[PDB]
């Protein structure tokens, strides 16, 4: 079965003169009357897009040596060909890590993350390699190989079969897990509304932001080159008070509910790290931690966020 | 000197050819680091490869452990 | 603190200078634009800090959980306790906070062998009780995974299931009965 988590979302970064203000001196000299706002909100800005590349790296990185997978790929009957890299594909994903990535203006900015998909998908294909070939040893010291029918049979002890049950049903263990990998690329490729979620909500966002510039909040316009062209200096600094009370009160909301939903986020990264440990380097015997049935073993896939 | 990142124009920083750790992140992959001296900046390495001794009859065992705190 | 030397779009910064240069006709001006901005200012610091204190006791209940998981117990959770295998933890105290003291297993100086799933013996399939079956490339030993302590295959480290025909990558071997030199 398959499971999908957020672990990160987009930095965004304001100026905030240039939003409330727009290059204008007649509006930027009252600004300075209200003290620091906006060095705050540039702080906690700067603070949460900080985090999304904390939280990237601690799901990810969790290996020390980028491991490969060996040019002769025999493992026993099972076939991992849909979930290891391509090297004629985009970014060098695996099959199913593509069906993945095809589902899903004025002093506003977008920073970009700090790892690229192309690092983050060598990340996972090394946590791939390390798993089909050492089993869970890679991720206590020295990666050690054994055999992946012998790995599989260790997996039985761990859940109170015996190992004669393994290796007397190999080949029929070896088609039910080919022919269920097989039905994920089908029901893909036929899903990821948690990770559609946080992209649509911070646009939603961002568009709230914007369309806010074009609101009197009790003044005679939105334009700061109408209130200083039919109004003399003395009128029209009441005038554009109004107007900076109002869009920094919206610029405030804005950074308010981006940190509640960063708070949300860093949540879901911190259980992805755990899951990331417990089931894909470890076989789990919490219940219902890493599926639902007998945990055997776990594979990542990378995803947008 | 002059170089373009993804992360917009980088300026008094040389772009070397190999990947270190990263040390300050610039962005979009790409970190600096002050070497032997001067400001330079490079592709950020995520780790050592290693190529694993797979095969259907082998198996490593060890011999010695450690204590580690 | 430093907000409390903002106007906010009045003469003064001071109340004391406030009412002394406007008096109530025009302080119920002046007086209500440091009112409206000193409240602002003072509820962004508690909305702030209302955030900062959920983040904190999300901290304090992982540690406590480390704490009932790692002290008080040996963990089976892989990365809980440190990396490797948890042996056994240590708390101190630090100004706001705990430091924990993992002691952790770590093995080391790894040797290469000659595996087999299972051996052949009078046409029957011996599977090992705990342990794998290794070659040091002329005999054949059962040993523990974790430790490399090789012993001879005997009646007691293995049993047995079905003939030697249906697994993939049995080897043909001698298991040792100690009974039989026992009683001759
Ligand atoms: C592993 O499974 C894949 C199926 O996803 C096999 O690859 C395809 O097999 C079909 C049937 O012969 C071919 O038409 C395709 O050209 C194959 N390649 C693809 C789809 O990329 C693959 O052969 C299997 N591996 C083994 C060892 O049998
Ligand atoms: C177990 O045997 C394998 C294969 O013989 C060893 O793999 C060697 O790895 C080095 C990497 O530095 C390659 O250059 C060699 O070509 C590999 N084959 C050799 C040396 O025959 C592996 O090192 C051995 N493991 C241990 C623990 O000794
Ligand atoms: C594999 O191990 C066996 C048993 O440990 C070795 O056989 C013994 O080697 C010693 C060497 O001094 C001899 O004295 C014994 O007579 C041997 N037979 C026994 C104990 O039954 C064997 O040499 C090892 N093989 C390799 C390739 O190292
Ligand atoms: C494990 O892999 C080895 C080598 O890839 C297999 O040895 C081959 O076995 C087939 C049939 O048994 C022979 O036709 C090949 O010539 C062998 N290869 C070499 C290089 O000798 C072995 O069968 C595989 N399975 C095991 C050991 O269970
Ligand atoms: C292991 O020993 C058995 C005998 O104990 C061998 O089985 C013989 O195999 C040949 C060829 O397949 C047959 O013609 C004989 O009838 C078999 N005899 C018995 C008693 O089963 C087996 O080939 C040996 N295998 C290895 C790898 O040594
Ligand atoms: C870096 O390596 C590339 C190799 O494709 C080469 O073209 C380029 O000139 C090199 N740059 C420096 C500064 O060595």
């Amino acid at each position: 079965t398959t499971e999908i988590l957020p672990v990160s979302m987009t930095k965004t970064s304001v100026d905030c003169t240039m939003y409330i203000c727009g290059d204008s001196t007649e509006c930027s000299n009252l600004l300075l009357q209200y003290g620091s706002f906006c060095t705050q909100l540039n702080r906690a800005l700067t603070g949460i897009a900080v985090e999304q590349d904390k939280n990237t790296q601690e799901v990810f990185a969790q290996v020390k040596q980028i491991y490969k997978t060996p040019p002769i790929k025999d493992f026993g009957g099972f076939n991992f060909s849909q979930i290891l890299p391509d090297p004629s594909k985009p970014s060098k994903r695996s099959p199913i890590e593509d069906l993945l990535f095809n589902k899903v203006f004025n002093g506003l900015t977008v920073l970009p993350p700090l790892l690229t998909d192309e690092m983050i998908a060598q990340y996972t294909s090394a946590l791939l390699a390390g798993t089909i070939t050492s089993g869970w040893t890679f991720g206590a010291g020295p990666a050690l190989q054994i055999p992946f029918p012998m790995q599989m049979a260790y997996r039985f002890n761990g859940i109170g079969v015996t190992q004669n049950v393994l290796y007397e049903n190999q080949k029929l263990i070896a088609n039910q897990f080919n022919s269920a990998i097989g039905k994920i690329q089908d029901s893909l490729s036929s899903a990821l509304g948690k990770l559609q979620d946080v992209v649509n909500q911070n646009a939603q966002a961002l568009n709230t932001l914007v369309k806010q510039l074009s609101s009197n909040f009790g003044a005679i316009s939105s334009v700061l080159n109408d209130i200083l062209s039919r109004l003399d200096p003395p009128e029209a600094e009441v005038q554009i008070d109004r107007l900076i009370t109002g869009r920094l009160q919206s610029l405030q909301t804005y950074v308010t509910q981006q940190l509640i939903r960063a708070a949300e986020i860093r949540a879901s990264a911190n259980l992805a790290a755990t899951k990331m440990s417990e089931c894909v380097l470890g076989q789990s015997k919490r219940v219902d931690f890493c599926g639902k049935g007998y945990h055997l073993m776990s594979f990542p896939q990378s995803a947008p966020h | 000197n002059v170089f373009q990142t993804r992360a917009g124009c980088l300026i008094g920083a040389e772009h070397v050819n190999n990947s270190y750790e990263c040390d300050i992140p610039i962005g979009a992959g790409i970190c600096a680091s002050y070497q032997t001296q001067s400001i330079i900046a490079y592709t950020m390495s995520l780790g050592a490869e290693n190529s694993v001794a797979y095969s259907n009859n082998s198996i490593a065992i060890p011999t010695n452990f450690t204590i580690s705190v | 603190v430093k907000q409390l030397s903002s106007n906010f779009g009045a003469i003064s910064s001071v109340l004391n200078d406030i009412l002394s240069r406007l008096d109530p006709p025009e302080a119920e001006v002046q007086i209500d634009r440091l009112i409206t901005g000193r409240l602002q200012s003072l509820q962004t610091y508690v909305t702030q800090q209302l955030i900062r204190a959920a983040e904190i006791r999300a901290s304090a209940n992982l540690a406590a959980t480390k704490m009932s998981e790692c002290v008080l117990g040996q963990s089976k959770r892989v990365d809980f306790c440190g990396k490797g295998y948890h042996l056994m933890s240590f708390p101190q105290s630090a100004p706001h906070g705990v430091v924990f003291l993992h002691v952790t297993y770590v093995p080391a100086q790894e040797k290469n062998f000659t595996t087999a799933p299972a051996i052949c013996h009078d046409g029957k399939a011996h599977f090992p009780r705990e342990g794998v079956f290794v070659s040091n490339g002329t005999h054949w030993f059962v040993t523990q995974r974790n430790f490399y302590e090789p012993q001879i295959i005997t009646t007691d480290n293995t049993f047995v299931s079905g003939n030697c025909d249906v697994v993939i990558g049995i080897v043909n071997n001698t298991v040792y009965d100690p009974l039989q030199p026992e009683l001759d």
